[PDB]
């Protein structure tokens, strides 16, 4: 089995594609290397490192489709949803760079033992960042999974409080994203009165039922579970 | 208001280079840098206070009402075809003279400030995209019969392929610093020097001559070069006629041009340039000096 | 002074939209809020060639001590 | 981190001498204009008391020294205690030797030729400095405003002097000088606080005095406004408590004092008023240049540090200049401490590093290489 | 001492503004403004770069004016100034003193009609600019 | 996608708002598509002032229920009358100019229609008063 | 190795000098982790007033000594200090912006955070003394 052979099924995975020698092990949920006996045990621990990046890439992937269907999901869970595909396509478009340097090592057919040659352990080094953003990204997934609303919010802000700088820079701009839409919302209804929760996302919520005599008492109520955690409990009841 | 000592200590110290994170010999640095850096400014503040009169700047601009000067700027930017971004500069600043209550006392000369901050502001400009509505010509309640000219269409079609362009070069180049990061020389690169490397001996002359001696082993050679194949000096011609010497070691426009005048003398021995040719005298009388040099 | 200091923001704001624009032409690496600054400054009777010379000086001082701080780190 | 050694920077002021190294932002020894020399040799001088303290050291010791002023009223008077004073603060405050740093020197305005040449003399065989520049304190502060057209106003406690700077060259036939700064204005205010009710006689009481009016006195805008709401209104009077828990009042004299400015009669005193002095000055400088000095009035000296003296000093300026003159008065917040500030920035100029006289250039000229190699 | 130099459409526009108004150029801003304006987003691509076209509508105006003598001179003038290699942009120039041609009989103090023929020009259009 | 989506919401609401501003300045519906959220019901003019049934004002001009824009929907009642009141002024004989006719925009922040469609209704309710008085 | 100390030293101090930051510039402890040398305690606000012990005071906030910094150490009960004050001062309802907030850098051969932790205790001691006075 050629190394190149290898590079492409690795970009497969990370394309989240089964490779002609490596499959995603279902009773794994990895990808495998089929075990035809020509692969190196330091090779195999190689396509086992990039394995972790395609099944972080997989998990990402169901992820999306999951929720990119689900219109329950609601406006800030599309909102973050839409984030996060944006920085899958950032992902994406560097994993392409990445594919087109392996087809230029492909193409040049020299074995070149400079510095600069595409080895799978320079790609390993190369991935190296990239794998750990892929993992914080999982783990965001994962700690926001069944996560919502107000919930959602709280979600985020609590993977704020990592002491990752890069991951702490991920986080603060996906925060933005996410409370630009859900910031908006609140504000709106709190301010202008504005309500357009279909799904009672907002943390502000009204009883259409109170007639005008219990409108001060009872008209208006607070969704304390879509409390965002970046809003005080004074604040929320200010807003309210 | 704030002294102008103080002034320049706030834009000096907004001006200062953003400390890299490394910690410790850039807060000294940026101590003293903020000492030298007044003392350039102040130098640069008072370049003309004691510069002679004869390195007068031109007069010209500087007389143009601040006004002018933008018009030139917003004609420039209309040949550079950033029409619409030329109108509404020429507005904003319209704008900005026309305001009868201006709270600062210098405005115009803020904006002759500008004038002189022209060229001096931050540039990758990501390339402005498209709205759908900016480029929807057919849409609209009155739009005037236009023939099938595509010119804007064409437009749109470079603009396109700029940006496509653009980030192609942008992977190209973001490949080219990586593969140039990952192609330095084995240990090069580095970023602890020294650290996990042993330390290039440029600086002290011992270290230097241990590294090129290979801590003394060398005798008669130095190198920096790692891949040196090592050699001996060869055998001299003569030993086997002189014998063997102990070797001792060696004890070491246009129309400004227009306004010219010019002879209308001609002549029929010369036709490809009549501007005359000064028939040049003789046999006494070329004057005085010729004269003397005839004696 | 309210009024005043919501027109100082106006005509900062449209001096910084000038400037921006200047600026993106300009390639030169001045900021809004040294901007501002300098208005202040200009504001105390700077000249504003002045202005201009100790800028340029600044920017290529700043651009010495960038390549200072990129050997040193 | 080089040890480049600083040029020293001594500024004069009429009220305080302030001196420094340069690169700093302000002088690091700053010290009245004063030498005390022991009032009983006898009794301690076995104690190990100097037989004269200079600046604060005479302060400390004005109990037991009487104190001499080597420059009165901004004039140097004593050149052997001026140099002595110089030494004190050298070898006490600042603690370097002369002969390994530049000595940046200021003067006052229109100081006698031979005045600048025995400070000179004193300079370069006392202190046997490198190299030396004699500044005026005023040409400094206008430095130290970024201007190289202008008038300086440089106003201490003994002494005011109008200077008038064109082109980074000050215009001599336009300087004028005023006798009269903030020991005059001092002595207004412990009059007036005597007026009042507070006893101020002793040179101590004198001092008291003098601190009240720096901190309570301000100038008016319009002195006869300020003069008529003080009496109508006690918004402008003041009460101050003595140390000892007595409590003075004090009213129109916070304006009053300052008023002096615009009317110097106020004060007892003949001299004319800022803006009779601004307006002689103008019309001493060139037409061409007036403008600009109007323009480039900047304050200096710690007599400017008064509260209102700039809107003072602006109605005044507008009503006594042309409409079309544009006057604009430059009143730094530290122009207590400009004089210090400027020869900072001045000595800190690379192209001056060529201006000073050197050591060198003193023996080869001699005490007159001040009137002939500083120009 | 002069030499001939390309300047930057602000300092020819401006020199123009004050020969045309006799004025300062602060004193003409706002004609300046609109002038530059107009003037700043104007290329011609549709200009055919032939003098033949300029010179034949020359001619046909001249003989308008009743003046073929001084169509003959100017006939002449255009040998010349074709003998001359200083000017380059000869379409342009011709073109423009056409445009700002004033007739001397508009001699007389007027023009018989103007009953514009669809003679004219060429329209270079056709080029990619 | 909010970009693109409002480009084309104010695409789709320049021929709706002309219509719109057809109604609202002259009170002339010219809608070949029966389109906006008012229909028009020929009523026989002569009966309008015989029978007893506001005919003219009943019938003339009906609301379209599903033709409502949902934008609109909260304004929709102030549009029937509005629109009412022009087609009666029509009827009287007095040519109403709108002083208020300006284009209607979508936009999706600020409600400036729904300011502007109150302000013609104000407008079209002050003729129609000093018309009756 | 000194070098590598230094800039892991400068790092692990970012996010606690920070955290030192915000309690001597605000008097509030944002502090997620419990890192900083002062650890707060709940005390019921009800009986801070009303408890012979200064709750507040006393009670409120605590130092950590595990927590100290041992390059802190020398300094660390003026830190207590200024928060405590700074702390009260908000609990005053006096709203203290500290005009010295400057970022606290981790340095080995110079203790230039030691000055500037003097200096803000120096702020905040002004501050309250002019709030108690």
């Amino acid at each position: 089995i050629t190394e190149a052979a290898l590079v492409r099924d690795i970009l497969y995975v990370f394309q989240g594609i089964d490779g002609k020698n490596i499959k995603m092990n279902n009773t794994e949920n990895c990808y495998k290397v089929e075990g035809k006996a020509n692969l190196s045990r330091s090779l195999r621990d190689t396509a086992v490192r990039l394995s972790e990046l395609g099944w972080l890439h997989n998990k990402i992937r169901r992820y999306t489709d999951q929720r990119s269907l689900d219109r329950s999901f609601g406006l800030v869970g599309q909102s973050f949803c839409a984030a996060l595909h944006q920085e899958l396509r950032e992902y994406y478009r560097l994993l392409s760079v990445l594919h087109s340097q392996l087809q230029l090592e492909d193409d040049q057919g020299v074995n070149l033992g400079l510095e600069s040659s595409l080895t799978l352990r320079r790609l390993l080094v190369w991935t190296y960042d990239p794998k750990i953003r892929l993992k914080t990204l999982a783990a965001l997934v994962d700690h926001c999974q069944g996560r919502k609303g107000g919930e959602l919010a709280s979600a985020v802000h609590a993977y704020t409080k990592t002491g990752d700088p890069y991951m702490r820079s991920l986080v603060q701009h996906i925060l933005s994203l996410v409370s630009h839409p859900v910031l908006s919302f609140l504000y709106r209804w709190i301010y202008d009165g504005e309500l357009e929760d279909t799904y009672h996302e907002f943390f502000v919520a009204s009883d259409p039922t109170v007639k005008t005599d219990r409108l001060w008492h009872d008209k208006y109520t607070l969704r304390k579970s879509m409390i965002p955690s970046f809003m005080t409990m004074d604040q929320s009841r200010k807003v309210l | 208001m704030a002294s102008i000592t103080q002034l320049f200590d706030d834009l000096c110290e907004a001006l200062l280079p953003a400390a890299k994170t490394h910690l410790g010999q850039r807060s000294v640095n940026r101590k003293r840098a903020k000492r030298s850096l007044k003392k350039v400014a102040y130098n640069a503040l008072f370049t003309n206070l004691f510069q002679d009169e004869t390195q007068q700047l031109q007069p010209d601009m500087s007389k143009l009402p601040a006004r002018n000067k933008i018009l030139m700027l917003s004609f420039d930017l209309r040949v550079g075809g950033l029409g619409p971004k030329a109108d509404r500069l020429e507005e904003l600043v319209e704008e900005l003279e026309a305001a009868p209550c201006c709270p600062l006392l210098e405005v115009g000369s803020v904006l002759d400030l500008l004038v002189q901050l022209a060229g001096s502001g931050p540039p990758q400009v990501l390339p402005r995209k498209r709205d759908y509505f900016l480029n929807n010509k057919h849409v609209g309640r009155n739009v005037p019969y236009s023939g099938y000219d595509c010119d804007d269409l064409s437009v749109f079609e470079m603009d396109v392929q700029s940006l496509i362009s653009r980030e192609e070069c942008l992977c190209h180049s973001m490949i080219q610093e990586t593969l140039q990061v990952m192609e330095a020389a084995p240990g090069t690169g580095l970023p602890t020097v020294g650290l996990f490397s042993f330390g290039d001996p440029c600086g002290d002359r011992f270290e230097r001559d241990t590294r090129v001696s290979l801590f003394g082993a060398l005798v008669h050679s130095r190198t920096y070069d790692m891949d040196v194949r090592l050699g001996l000096p060869p055998v001299p011609d003569n030993a086997d006629l002189s014998g063997l010497a102990i070797k001792v070691p060696p004890s070491v426009l246009w129309e400004a041009a227009l306004t010219y005048e010019a002879s209308k003398r001609r002549c029929w021995e010369r036709v490809g340039c009549p501007p005359g040719h000064r028939e040049e005298p003789y046999l006494t009388e070329a004057g005085r000096d010729a004269f003397d040099k005839f004696c | 002074a309210a009024a005043a200091a919501a027109a100082n923001l106006n005509a900062v704001r449209e001096t910084m939209d000038v400037l921006l624009e200047i600026s993106r032409i300009l390639n030169t690496g001045l900021d809004m809020e040294t901007l501002s600054i300098c208005v202040r400054l200009c504001e105390q009777g700077i000249n504003p060639e002045a202005l201009s010379s100790v800028i340029k000086e600044l920017r290529k001082a700043t651009e010495a001590l960038k390549a200072a701080e990129n050997m040193t780190s | 981190m080089d040890d480049d050694i600083a040029a020293l920077v001594v500024d004069n002021g009429s009220g305080m001498c302030k001196a420094g190294f340069a690169g700093d932002d302000a002088p690091r020894a700053v010290f009245p204009s004063i030498v005390g020399r022991p009032r009983h040799q006898g009794v301690m001088v076995g104690m190990g008391q100097k037989d004269s303290y200079v600046g604060d050291e005479a302060q400390s010791k004005r109990g037991i020294l009487t104190l001499k002023y080597p420059i009165e009223h901004g004039i140097v008077t004593n050149w052997d205690d001026m140099e002595k004073i110089w030494h004190h603060t050298f070898y006490n405050e600042l603690r370097v030797a002369p002969e390994e740093h530049p000595v940046l020197l200021t003067e006052a305005p229109l100081n006698p030729k031979a005045n600048r040449e025995k400070m000179t003399q004193i300079m370069f065989e006392t202190f046997n400095t490198p190299a030396m520049y004699v500044a005026i304190q005023a040409v400094l502060s206008l430095y130290a405003s970024g201007r190289t057209t202008g008038i300086v106003m440089d106003s201490g406690d003994g002494v005011t002097h109008t200077v008038p700077i064109y082109e980074g060259y000050a215009l001599p036939h336009a300087i004028l000088r005023l006798d009269l700064a903030g020991r005059d204005l001092t002595d207004y205010l412990m009059k007036i606080l005597t007026e009042r009710g507070y006893s101020f006689t002793t040179t101590a009481e004198r001092e008291i005095v003098r601190d009240i009016k720096e901190k309570l006195c301000y100038v008016a805008l319009d002195f006869e406004q300020e003069m008529a709401t003080a009496a109508s209104s006690s918004s402008l009077e003041k009460s101050y408590e003595l140390p000892d828990g007595q409590v003075i009042t004090i009213g129109n004299e916070r304006f009053r004092c300052p008023e002096a400015l615009f009317q110097p009669s106020f004060l007892g005193m003949e001299s004319c008023g800022i803006h009779e002095t601004t307006f002689n000055s103008i019309m001493k400088c060139d037409v061409d240049i007036r403008k600009d000095l109007y323009a480039n009035t900047v304050l200096s000296g710690g007599t400017t540090m008064y509260p209102g003296i700039a809107d003072r000093m602006q109605k005044e300026i507008t009503a006594l200049a042309p409409s079309t003159m544009k006057i604009k008065i430059i009143a730094p917040p530290e122009r207590k401490y400009s004089v210090w500030i400027g020869g900072s920035i001045l000595a800190s100029l690379s192209t001056f590093q060529q201006m000073w006289i050197s050591k060198q250039e003193y023996d080869e000229s001699g005490p007159s290489i001040v009137h002939r190699k500083c120009f | 001492m002069a030499t001939p130099d390309q300047k930057s459409p602000n300092v020819l526009l401006q020199n123009l503004c004050c020969r045309i108004l006799g004025r300062s150029e602060a004193d003409v801003a706002q004609q300046f403004q609109y002038a530059v304006r107009v003037i700043g987003s104007n290329f011609a691509p549709t200009v055919e770069r032939d003098e033949f076209l300029v010179a034949e509508k020359i001619k046909k105006e001249l003989i308008r004016q009743r003046r073929e003598a001084d169509a003959a001179l100017f006939s002449e003038l255009h040998r010349k100034l074709h003998s001359q290699g200083v000017l380059k942009n000869k379409w342009s120039i011709l073109y423009l003193l056409l445009s700002l041609s004033e007739d001397p009989r508009r001699q007389p103090s007027k023009v018989s009609s103007y009953a514009t023929l669809f003679a004219q020009a060429l329209p270079r259009d056709a080029h990619s600019t | 996608a909010q970009e693109l989506c409002l480009y084309l919401t104010k695409a789709a609401s320049a021929p709706y708002f002309e219509v719109l501003e057809k109604w609202i300045y002259r009170g002339i519906i010219h809608d070949p598509y029966s389109e906006f959220m008012v229909e028009e019901h020929e009523l026989r003019k002569e009966r309008i002032q015989e029978d007893y049934n506001d005919k003219y004002w009943d019938q003339r001009y009906t609301i379209v229920q599903q033709q409502i824009p949902s934008f609109l929907q909260k304004m929709a009642d102030k549009i029937l009358s509005t629109g009412k009141y022009l087609n009666v002024v029509r009827e009287c004989g007095h040519d109403v100019t709108c002083p208020v006719a300006k284009e209607i925009i979508y936009t999706l922040k600020e409600r400036a229609y729904v300011e502007q469609i109150e302000k013609a209704f104000n407008y079209a309710s002050k003729v129609l008063l000093d018309f009756l008085m």
